[PDB]
């Protein structure tokens, strides 16, 4: 029963797992899935201790792709300019046929990223960990290995410039300044929501309490 | 409305 | 009416407006008594009438003040069942709890789901009257009174104690919640293993359904003092039993961080 | 939170009313009626919106919903734009300004409430046209647009729970008791109607109209004044359940909870309040009782 | 295990002429390596009393008998002029790491 | 606006005297409008730190200002530029004005300069708030430095550049929280203002003018200049900081010393030799342990306790008063009318507990009497006195006590009484009693310690020396954290602190790594190249090679990727160093890690333990007045609330019982209450509740308006909440 | 005007003192200490007397004041109780009560009753306490019932532990 | 003893606020300060509100609980402890009536 | 977790009756002397400083441990509310 619950045609992300759980307490029962759950527990504890998995700073691998993404939709960028220094191209135009150039560009070199741990590092220490239902965002991982490339004025207006650095080298001066615009008003929507998280729940207990 | 103005008025 | 400091003394501030209306009352059946002369019959009739609204609502019609010091409205019945924050209103916010203690958490990577570390010192005040009981049951303490002297300062205690509280906790279980406690299982029951230090060891599997880092979050815990209390306690709201949420038939007890790394 | 049926006696109420509020701290709040006044800004996203839905609101972007059921038919004309649907019975003129995109084109068939403009809907106006059964599949649905779009996934449940209540109010236009114009709980009227046509005679159909009210209002206004003296308006309120000398019959966990009272909730089920425990020694005891009875 | 500045009270306070404050001291004596030769000796009492400018080291503890100091070298103050220590340090034989408050001397 | 001085360590001190606020006079910015203000304006630029300002609700609004910033004439924070005449940059500065700023076009430090040469045809600048390519030729003015963009407090971590700002926040607000410790280590990387911090602020006591040393005492330093004039330093020897904290300043010259102007002569409260120490440099293993370590929990070394290592002093003045009752003055004397002399002991003075005793919780700390009743004597307490000793001193023992919690060791009291010299006692205030307690604070698993970078977390486990994770050489790790705390959270700079520390420790040696100029990767890869030949270079001419394990690790180290395939063992554990990961074999078992993990020296604080750290636990206590919720104060702890949510919680749980106690017996159920107890103490099953006084209450606060509540019965009946007291006379 | 009712001589006189204080505040600089009150006043002044005029002088405060910050701070949460006997107080009135009760049965009524209902029921007169019996078998069975009950009570010890 | 399953509000008739009350509160004396106790009829009089402590009486008569349900022949408590004193309620005899605000605005 | 709490859970036909059940026996169990059980010989409740449990640990962790048997029986309507705490007195003795 233990073998008909579970798939080791695979690694355990945190969803095998979940639905190993899940399955385990309808097939055998509650209190006999309390025990897999300890079990699993203990091991993975266990084995993480011992399988060495550290970060380090040359772990968070720079795809040799980064530099040419980079350089290509660099001069493709010295087109939109020279097609504007023409007049072909409204000032609007410009700004969101540029932001179209990175946006794309910022989501090429993530999934070079990858598909260079994939390729070449399946043991990657920050990669098994967002693979695994473990820890890390997708975008998060963009941030070190690949690049962060757009921050948003104090309005919302997206800046017209990327920030072309990743966290593994160093985030310089302004491309940091540049950055910290979005944070505050991120950090701002998170105190606003911790209370509005009780705004939205106290309303539905009024209704549906009784 | 307000209570001083009304009494002062009424024996003024 | 009560003594302070010094002599300082506090007022429901109710008693200044009774005040009132008794004073323009009694001001009134002697205005009547004396000779009536009309404009002043009603000027205090008039008063007289205000004053009776302030005790039941200050603020309907303009707003009684106690003498220069503080323009504020003294809080008039109305006040107290609505108020700022007042009777009904603040019946919700919260009471607080009689058998209740908090303190930072801490990992307990061997404690299993069912049961939590509880710092013994913690114990000793949160189980105190089941203790004192306990106390006479046996040798340590021959009457509660005694018991409770007996316990009174921290370098008396002997280590006989600890064995009975050991022993008091047997079976019972607490609670222990969260910060926001945001759906039920913001609020758990486990057995109380006893433990050394300051620091609650919790769980790592239920670190998900209390929304709890270990960057100082810090739990309360409360105590199932009735037969049934306990009943329910640790028959419908403990831990262990609770594993699938109550949104998703998904499980809440899923390995968290290190557990699938691990795996 | 287990996986088998659900066992009587469950605070349904409130486990739906969490399940609901957590996630909620994960939606987006840039502002509560969404958006702002420029230009042409559609729709509502995040919190913003679930607020929008939970209590009945006018969208910013309204879509003007079809109340009838039949054809389509645009015109050209320089400033305004106009959408006409059409049975072999009778046609409605809708006027679409400039920002309105249309979703509908010259040809087919608009059922009742189908959106004729692009974006949201206002329920009060979809329960009229398609009905309530609709108002209230497109609230649940229309909320769960934003969660799924976050990631958050609740199960439909909670939503109708809430939903349901914000529709267990209906007007009234064909009295018996109550005159005309009052709003009142759906079942008391299903209660009145059902004794009415069946037991005491005489006929008397209470006629009403589903309304749609805010889950706001909806608990703003409901049978116990203690749980309405919670909130609103204490003052109000009380000034009502008193002239009338309301007899507050408690059940809900709000109202009994001021008392100190256990809950209606839980362990406090009617359906086990009463249960009592036996060992077969006490239970030949009892009956040894019985025999006893026997006189001489 | 314990220590006794004759005129110092409390293990917070500083002596006159003395650089060092009782904490920094107690701290340089758990860097003294003592050896006494046989179980007779469990616990022996070192006597140390210097005075003005010198400084004292772990060399200046009167001998005893059937114990030796292998850390003589070790600085456990700096006296000024007028400087009076006069002290008895606790020397025990045990095993492992037992806090201060554990054993209260 | 004018608040306690936060000198939780001098650092701290000089940050909260910088800080600026919106929040005041009421006509500037209240409560209200915040999201367009608490953004970071584009202007904030070296005028105020983006990263600074507090996390929570006042967020924003609250912070204190850069690096170069300055007020000119009028509050105006100026920023530093320099300018860049045509192709040519200047060492001349303009602190601009704002508005000015923008109609220049600006570029930042970074650019390739060899003097005053730009360097690259396109290079970066920004307008007015607007990232801009321009050319060396349009470059009217440039940046000042790195530094001027953040403030001070954190201008101090090691490499900014590669961490998140948004943890960096928790970095820089972790450093206001520094406890100083009594050993106090400087950073095995620094960036470059540890000196500055600790000269600014007024940490470590300065040499003014060059001399020679006269004498050294642990409580003076009387330097003698070469003017011919010699002066006495007074060294704060152990002074309580407003949140207990121990500020001395302990000296650092020897006796008959030619001094430099301006040389430290006693380091102050976390100093190590001039620079800023808090906390102190630890070896690190960065693995997951067994749970020890999971959201962000750390594990140490006991190792660490055994040198007093994590060790702090603190310090609480617990104060009394002898206050004029009408019933009669308070005596404050040695007697203690009912119990021992056992706790009389260290009430040594008459009175006073005498100085340097050790004071466990519940020991007088002063001796004090009052009178027992209010205006009348106790005719039950009349019999009792009279049957064993009528002659009983009617006086009450309302003594100082050493509250839960703890006590140390009593450093210095302070009595004042009659003849007051130039004081000021208060009213009624007959004479006060000042006790100040110190207490040492070593590293325990309730504690919680962190990294300039944000990597906060508290320890879960003490582990003995004996079975923690090794290394080849039997070096043992301190402290070992867990890997998943740093892909989520974005701090790199952590791990980048990690690896330059490990060469620090082979070589010996300390290093300054500014804010983004500082280290780059291949310098660093430099050193840990220097640092294999310190590590593995005496391991050869010691006598011996590769164990079994290092080879078993290269082997799956080589599977993973780490290590060129078919290189020598020698060869392939540089590789493997020069990545900042070295084996490391279990402890508990002996065997190795299977896979290369990562240590080195990064530095680590202690944080500050509030007074709400001090674990609340409360079994029967006080209640106020009005209401009859439980209430503490002085010494019995308080209960906990309760909240809505907290309700809900029950609610949803069938946990009825459980929730009903929580609103009666627990809180308010006066009746309840009492019989609880007393039920529990006979172990007797608890009561089932009375009616709770919150309900009583609201009746009597509804009945006080016009509306009447009556309760009902099954039949509409009355019933009875008030139990007796409401029928008349 | 005031919430605790003051008679006229204590208003004037309190106005004296007030006008005294301000022409001492004319010249001193130093809010006179009550000393110069006590002087300027007249005949039978003195510090004890001015502190305690001054301490009815003050009106008494709201109970329900703005507190703390201003936000949401009503004066009266903080304040204790002190009738109310806290658990503490009820476990100890019910152990006291019951071993109280089993001494006073197991004993002689005559002069324990007496002793017990003179000091435990009513108020507090030797004579006075016993009905017919003078004093001589007062003292003779209260001094030899009380010592038998207090030394037999030392031998099980249940009282020693001071129940107060 | 029977369970409490519904509350309700209902107007106070004049007669049902004299019904609940005790005695007439008709001078305004709070508390005389030589004596703390209650002045004279005021607001907080003894034969209106209750008695002040625990099961004694104020001038004494009767001190215990053995008679706990009677009232002092010269002078008027009945008693259990002063809860009975936060519990009841007085009335005042208004001259010329007014209204209530709750109702009127 | 707890013993057969599954098992426990299909006894009854709704949850929080079981909790009544279980609650209301430990009560019983404690009251009218805690020998009030119905399998205290051979394989019995159990606590180690000795074996001590045998006497008075936790009321439930018995309830529930009876329950688990079946020899209890709970019902809406069983026994006359009041001739039960008649009955119970008189059978069982511990006072
Ligand atoms: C998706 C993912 O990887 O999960 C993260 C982690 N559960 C945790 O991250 P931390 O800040 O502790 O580093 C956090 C939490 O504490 O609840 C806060 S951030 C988070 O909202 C996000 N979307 O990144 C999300 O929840
Ligand atoms: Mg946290
Ligand atoms: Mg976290
Ligand atoms: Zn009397």
């Amino acid at each position: 029963v233990a073998w008909e619950l579970i798939q080791l045609d695979v690694p355990q992300e945190k969803n095998s797992l979940k639905d190993l759980v899940y399955q385990a307490f309808l097939r055998l029962g509650m209190e006999k899935t309390a025990r897999l759950l300890d079990a699993l527990k203990y091991y993975g504890f266990t084995f993480s201790t011992t399988s060495g998995i550290t970060i380090g700073i040359d772990d968070a691998v720079i795809p040799e792709e980064k530099k040419q993404y980079l350089e290509e939709a660099d001069r493709k960028l010295l087109q939109i300019e020279q097609a504007y220094e023409m007049g072909f191209l409204t000032d609007r135009e410009r700004y969101d046929q540029i932001l179209q150039l990175w946006t794309e560009t910022t989501e090429k070199v993530t999934q070079a990223v990858f598909k260079n741990f994939e390729e070449n590092y399946p043991f990657n220490p920050l990669y098994v960990m967002a693979q695994s239902g473990a820890r890390g965002n997708p975008q998060q991982i963009r941030q070190l290995c690949g690049l962060r490339g757009l921050m948003q004025k104090p309005s919302g207006e997206t800046f017209e410039v990327p920030v072309r650095s990743s966290f593994r080298e160093g985030l310089t001066v302004l491309e940091y300044f540049i950055s910290s615009h979005g944070a505050r008003k991120g950090g701002a929507d998170t105190a606003l929501r911790t209370a509005d998280s009780g705004y939205l729940t106290r309303k539905l207990v009024d209704v549906t309490h009784e | 409305k307000i209570s001083t103005s009304d009494p002062v008025r009424q024996y003024l | 009416m009560v003594q302070v400091d010094g002599g300082r003394f506090a007022t429901s501030d109710l008693n200044d407006l009774y005040r009132r209306l008794i004073n323009r009352n009694n001001r009134l059946k002697k205005l009547l008594a004396q000779g009536a002369p009309e404009i002043i019959i009603r000027n205090e009739k008039r008063m007289l009438q205000e004053a009776v609204d302030a005790l039941l609502d200050n603020g309907r019609r303009g707003a009684p003040v106690t003498n220069p010091g503080s323009d504020r409205p003294l809080r008039s019945l109305t006040d107290i069942l609505s108020g700022k924050q007042g009777r009904f209103r603040q019946n919700l916010l919260g009471k607080r709890v009689d058998y209740s203690g908090r303190s930072v958490i801490v990992v307990g990577p061997q404690l299993k789901l069912h049961q939590c570390g509880l710092p013994k010192r913690m114990a000793l005040e949160l189980f105190k009257p089941f203790l004192l009981k306990k106390m006479e049951e046996k040798g340590i303490a021959p009457n509660v009174k005694a018991a409770r002297r007996m316990l009174e300062r921290q370098r008396d205690i002997k280590d006989e104690v600890w064995d009975a509280l050991e022993e008091v906790i047997h079976g019972k279980v607490v609670l222990l919640n969260r910060a926001p406690t945001l759906h039920r299982l913001g609020i758990q029951a486990f057995q109380p293993v006893l433990v050394e230090g300051q620091s609650i060891q919790l769980h790592p599997l239920v670190c998900e359904a209390f929304n709890a880092d270990f960057d100082g979050d810090q739990m309360a815990v409360h105590v199932p003092l009735s037969s049934f209390a306990q009943a329910e306690a640790r028959i419908q709201m403990l831990s262990a039993h609770n594993l699938l949420s109550p949104a998703s038939g998904e499980p809440l007890a899923k390995p968290s961080r290190d557990i699938i790394l691990g795996l | 939170s287990m996986a088998r049926p659900v066992s009587i006696g469950e605070a349904v109420g409130i486990v739906a009313a969490q399940s609901i509020g957590e996630p909620g701290t994960q939606l987006t709040m840039r502002t509560f009626h969404t958006g702002g006044v420029a230009g042409a800004a559609d729709i509502t996203q995040g919190l913003p919106r679930v607020i929008e839905l939970f209590e009945a609101r006018r969208p910013k972007a309204k879509a003007v919903i079809s109340e009838i059921d039949g054809v389509v038919r645009i015109e050209e004309t320089e400033e305004k734009l106009s959408v006409f649907v059409e049975s072999e019975g009778f046609s409605k003129e809708y006027k679409l300004p400039k920002e309105a995109r249309l979703l509908v084109k010259d040809g087919d068939y608009v059922e009742a409430g189908q959106p004729l403009t692009r974006g949201a809907i206002d329920p009060h106006q979809l329960l009229e046209a398609k009905g309530p059964e609709a108002v209230e599949r497109y609230l649940v649905e229309e909320i769960q647009k934003v969660y799924r779009a976050q990631g958050v996934k609740l199960h439909d449940k909670h939503i109708e729970i809430v939903v349901r209540q914000m529709m267990k109010y209906v007007e009234v236009t064909d009295p018996g008791d109550s005159r005309l114009l009052e709003g009142q709980v759906l079942e008391k009227w299903d209660v009145e109607a059902l004794n009415e046509r069946l037991i005491a005679e005489g006929k008397t159909p209470v006629a009403w109209k589903p309304l749609l009210m805010g889950v706001t209002k909806s608990a703003l206004s409901t049978k116990s004044w203690l749980s309405a003296a919670s909130f609103q308006n204490t003052t109000h309120v009380l000034t009502e359940a008193a002239i009338a000398g309301k007899k507050d019959e408690l059940i809900g966990l709000k109202e009994n909870v001021i008392l100190g009272r256990l809950i209606p909730a839980g362990t406090g089920s009617d359906f086990v309040r009463f249960t009592q425990v036996v060992d077969q020694k006490t239970l030949k005891a009892i009956e040894e009782a019985r025999k006893e009875a026997v006189e001489a | 295990t314990s220590v006794y500045i004759e005129d110092v009270l409390h293990e917070f306070s500083t002596i006159p002429g003395v650089k060092e404050d009782v904490v920094e001291i107690i701290l340089n004596l758990k860097e003294l390596v003592v050896r006494f030769l046989n179980p007779s000796l469990q616990t022996v009492t070192l006597l140390l009393k210097a005075e003005g400018p010198k400084e004292v080291k772990a060399r200046d503890f009167l001998p005893v008998a059937d114990v030796e100091i292998m850390n003589p070298d070790l600085h456990i103050a700096t006296l000024e002029e007028g400087g009076r220590l006069n002290m008895e340090v606790r020397v025990d034989r045990g095993v492992g790491y037992v806090p201060a408050e554990k054993h209260g001397i | 606006l004018s608040q306690f001085k936060d000198e939780t360590n001098p650092l701290s001190s000089l940050r909260h005297k910088r800080r600026i606020s919106a929040l005041g006079p009421g006509g500037l910015t209240r409560e209200r409008a915040g999201f367009d203000v608490r953004d970071v304006h584009r202007t904030h630029y070296g005028r105020i730190c983006p990263v600074e300002t507090p996390e929570g609700a006042n967020i924003g609004l609250i912070t204190s200002l850069a690096a170069y910033a300055r007020v000119d004439e009028l509050g105006f924070i100026r920023t530093p530029y320099r300018r860049v005449v045509g192709g040519v940059v200047t060492d001349e500065v303009v602190y601009m004005t704002a508005t000015e700023e923008d109609r220049y076009t600006i570029a930042q430090a970074n650019t390739p300069l060899e003097g005053n040469r730009i360097a690259a045809e396109r290079v970066v600048a920004r307008r007015k708030g607007e990232p801009v390519i321009v050319s060396p030729e349009e470059v009217e003015f440039m940046d000042v430095s790195p530094k001027q963009v953040f403030s001070v407090n954190t201008n101090l971590i090691p490499f900014l550049e590669h961490d998140d700002a948004n943890r960096a926040l928790m970095g820089s607000n972790m450093q206001t929280q520094a406890v100083p410790l009594i050993r106090a280590q400087a950073p095995v990387v620094m960036t470059g203002l540890e000196e500055r911090v600790v000269r600014d602020s007024l940490a470590a006591l300065y040499a003014e003018e060059d001399g020679e040393v006269a004498k050294v005492d642990g409580n003076r330093i009387v330097v003698r200049y070469e003017d011919g004039r010699l002066v006495e330093y007074p060294l704060r020897r152990f002074y309580r900081s407003n949140q207990g904290t121990a500020l001395d300043q302990r000296p650092r010259v020897v006796v008959g010393q030619r001094v430099r102007k301006g040389d430290l002569l006693a380091d102050g409260p976390a100093s190590e030799n001039g620079f800023l120490a808090l906390g102190q440099n630890v070896l690190v293993a960065i693995m997951p342990f067994d749970g020890y370590n999971f959201e962000d929990a750390i594990v140490i070394s006991e190792e660490l306790l055994k040198r007093d290592f994590y060790t702090s002093i603190h310090i609480e003045r617990y104060e009394i008063e002898a206050r004029d009752t009408k019933l009669g003055p308070e005596r404050i004397t040695r007697d203690i009318p009912h119990l021992s002399e056992a706790a009389l002991r260290d009430l040594d003075e008459e009175g006073v507990v005498r100085i340097g005793a050790e004071v466990k919780p519940g020991d007088i700390l002063v001796g004090r009497t009052s009178f027992k009743g209010e205006s009348e004597p106790t005719p039950e307490e009349r019999l009792l006195r009279s049957i064993f000793g009528e002659k009983a001193r009617d006086v009450k023992d309302t003594s100082l006590r050493v509250p839960p919690g703890e006590g140390g060791i009593v450093v210095r009291t302070v009595r004042l009484r009659r003849g007051d010299p130039g004081v000021e006692l208060k009213p009624g205030v007959r004479e006060v009693v000042r006790v100040y307690v110190a207490q040492k604070r070593k590293l325990q698993v309730g504690d919680k310690l962190a990294n300039r970078h944000g990597n906060k977390g508290v320890v879960a486990k003490i582990l003995p020396v004996e079975d923690m994770p090794h290394l080849p050489d039997g070096t043992p790790v301190d402290v070992i954290l867990n890997p998943l705390g740093v892909p989520s959270r974005m701090n790199l700079g952590q791990i980048l602190e990690t690896h330059l520390g490990l060469a620090g420790y082979f070589l010996g040696q300390r290093y300054i790594s500014p804010i983004f100029d500082g280290a780059k990767e291949p310098e660093i890869k430099e050193l840990l190249a220097q640092a294999f030949e310190v590590y593995f270079g005496k391991r050869k001419g010691e006598g011996f090679g590769v164990d079994k394990r290092e080879v078993e690790v290269l082997r799956r180290a080589e599977k993973l990727g780490l290590v060129t395939p078919g290189k020598t063992p020698e060869e392939q554990l540089k590789e493997l160093f020069l990545q900042g990961k070295v084996v490391l074999y279990d402890g508990r078992t002996g065997e190795p890690i299977e896979g290369p993990i990562v240590v080195g020296q990064m530095f680590i604080m202690k944080l500050y333990h509030m007074v709400e750290d001090k674990m609340h636990a409360r079994s029967t206590g006080p209640y106020s007045l009005i209401t009859q919720q439980p209430l503490g104060g002085k010494a019995q702890f308080g209960g906990q609330r309760f909240g809505e949510m907290e309700v809900w919680a029950l609610e949803a749980y069938g946990a009825a019982h459980t929730l009903q106690e929580m609103l009666t017996l627990k809180s308010d159920d006066i009746e309840g209450r009492n019989a609880a107890y007393e039920a529990i103490i006979k172990g007797e099953d608890v009561p089932e509740p009375s009616v709770p006084e919150s309900f009583r209450v609201l009746v009597k606060e509804l009945q006080a308006l016009a509306l009447d509540v009556q309760t009902l019965d099954e039949k509409d009946n009355p019933v009875d909440i008030f139990e007796g007291l409401a029928s008349k006379r | 005007a005031r919430t605790i009712r003051i008679p006229v001589h204590m208003v004037e006189t309190i106005n004296k003192l007030s006008r005294t204080a301000r022409q001492l505040q004319q010249e001193l600089g130093r809010e006179p200490t009550y000393e110069e009150i006590a002087e300027a006043m007249g005949p039978g002044w003195d510090a004890k007397r001015v502190e305690e005029t001054l301490k009815i002088a003050q009106e008494p405060v709201s109970l329900e004041t703005p507190i703390g910050d201003e936000k949401d701070s009503f004066y009266g949460d903080f304040i204790p109780d002190e009738h109310l006997p806290s658990p503490v107080d009820a476990a100890t009135q019910s152990l006291l009560s019951e071993e109280l009760e089993k001494a006073l049965s197991k004993l002689s009524e005559r002069e324990a009753m007496v002793l017990k209902l003179r000091k435990g029921l009513i108020d507090g007169e030797e004579v006075g306490a016993f009905f017919g019996v003078t004093r001589e078998r007062i003292r003779q069975i209260e001094n030899k019932a009380l010592r038998k009950l207090k030394y037999h009570e030392s031998r099980t010890r249940k009282l020693r532990d001071f129940l107060d | 003893k029977k369970e409490v399953r519904k509350v309700r509000i209902a107007l106070a008739s004049p007669e049902k606020i004299r019904s609940w009350s005790y005695g007439e509160v008709e001078k305004p004396e709070t508390i005389n300060y030589r004596t703390l106790k209650p002045e004279r009829d005021g607001l907080f009089d003894e034969r209106i509100f209750g008695p002040i402590k625990d099961y004694e009486c104020a001038c004494g008569k009767y001190k215990r609980q053995r008679f706990e349900g009677k009232v002092c022949e010269r002078c008027g408590v009945e008693v259990t402890k002063s809860i009975v004193r936060r519990y009841r309620m007085g009335h005042i005899e208004l001259a010329t009536p007014a209204a209530h605000i709750w109702f009127v605005k | 977790a707890e013993p057969g709490i599954d098992k426990l859970f299909g006894m009854v036909d709704s949850k929080y009756r079981l909790t009544v059940v279980v609650a209301k026996r430990a009560q019983q169990l404690l009251r009218h002397g805690f020998k009030n059980t119905v399998l205290e010989p051979e394989e019995r409740p159990k606590m180690q400083t000795l074996e001590g449990l045998f006497d008075d640990p936790n009321a439930e962790t018995w309830a529930m441990k009876e329950l688990l048997t079946g020899r209890l029986v709970f019902g809406e309507n069983l026994v006359p509310e009041d001739r039960l705490q008649k009955e119970m007195e008189r059978i069982y003795p511990g006072e």
